[PDB]
């Protein structure tokens, strides 16, 4: 669990170790300690459910890219782990949610 | 919409069943997959296995095939069993509902593409201990 700070008022930015290997479609899931987690991005292009439009992901467009999820705007609410699921071409089907991050805040 | 709720006993003694039922209100079993997903305080998230339509228990390979589930349309419900609980095995449990997707980077006939699963609807899950005393 790697722990990474952001104040207020700035843009966060998380990006998960694994690197895919191909066509890529992923998954951001945000669980908040004692409630279940929240969808936030399912197919790495749009959001799947209505949600402030503050977390964007990048899109599948000339293979070379990392994954990573940005907010902008954060408050003091967007306090929780952040899963990156990873699904790509050449690995078969993937069990392992992988290493989740822990986001804290200043101030 | 809908509603999902859980229901477990909590307090089991180790070496027996472990039974925990997921029941479902406002929608019936037409195509809404089901998947569980456990959870223990100082590790991430596992998941366990998924269960639709098709009567396929796919399992975990790292769990040694150790749980069943099952889902009667009749009561509308589904519940799932371990067997031979270990008292390490205190985890929070989670019934879910999955989605099922295609991802095609090639050409179809051939059979280049792949598919995956998303989690939209949770629940709130229960917590159960596992204990000598
Ligand atoms: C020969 O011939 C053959 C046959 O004809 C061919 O093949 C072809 O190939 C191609 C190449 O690649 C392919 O492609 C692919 O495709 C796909 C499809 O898809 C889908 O799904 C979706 C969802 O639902 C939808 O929406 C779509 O749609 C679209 O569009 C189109 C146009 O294009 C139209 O028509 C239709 O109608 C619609 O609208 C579809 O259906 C696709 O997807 C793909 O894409 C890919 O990749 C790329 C890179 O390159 C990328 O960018 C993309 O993206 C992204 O985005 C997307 C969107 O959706 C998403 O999802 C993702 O995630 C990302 O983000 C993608 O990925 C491709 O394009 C095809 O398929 C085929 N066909 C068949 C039938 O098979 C070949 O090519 C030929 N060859 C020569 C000429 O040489
Ligand atoms: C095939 O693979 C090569 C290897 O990466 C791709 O090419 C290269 O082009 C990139 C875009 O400018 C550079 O950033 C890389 O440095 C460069 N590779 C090397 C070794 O210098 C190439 O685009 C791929 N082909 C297609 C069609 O995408």
């Amino acid at each position: 669990v790697r722990p990474l700070s952001v104040a207020l008022g700035e843009t966060a930015r998380i990006s998960c170790g694994r690197q895919a290997l191909g066509s890529r479609a992923v998954q951001w899931y945000q669980h908040r300690p004692g409630q279940a987690p929240i969808l936030l991005i399912y197919n790495n292009q749009d959001r799947p459910s209505g949600i402030p439009e503050r977390f964007s992901g990048t899109p599948d467009i000339n293979f070379g890219t990392r994954a990573t999820l940005t907010i902008s705007g954060v408050e003091a609410g967007d306090e929780a782990d952040y899963y990156c699921h990873m699904w790509d071409s050449r690995s078969g089907f993937s069990w392992s949610f992988g290493g989740a991050t822990r986001l804290t805040v200043l101030g | 919409q809908v509603q999902l709720q859980e229901s477990g006993p909590g307090l089991v003694k180790p070496s027996e069943t472990l039974s925990v039922t997921c029941s479902v209100s406002g929608d019936s079993m037409n195509n809404y997959y089901w998947t569980w997903i456990r959870q223990s305080p100082g590790k991430g998230l596992e998941w366990i296995g998924y269960i639709s339509d098709r009567e396929s228990a796919t399992y975990n390979p790292s769990l040694n095939s150790r749980v069943v589930i099952s889902r009667d349309t009749s009561k509308n419900q589904l519940s799932l069993k371990l067997n031979s609980v270990t008292p390490a095995d205190t985890a929070v449990y989670y019934c879910a509902t999955a989605r099922r997707g295609q991802r095609i980077y090639g050409v179809v006939s051939f059979g280049e593409f792949f598919y995956y699963y998303s989690m939209d609807v949770w629940g709130k899950g229960t917590t159960v201990t596992v204990s000598s005393a």
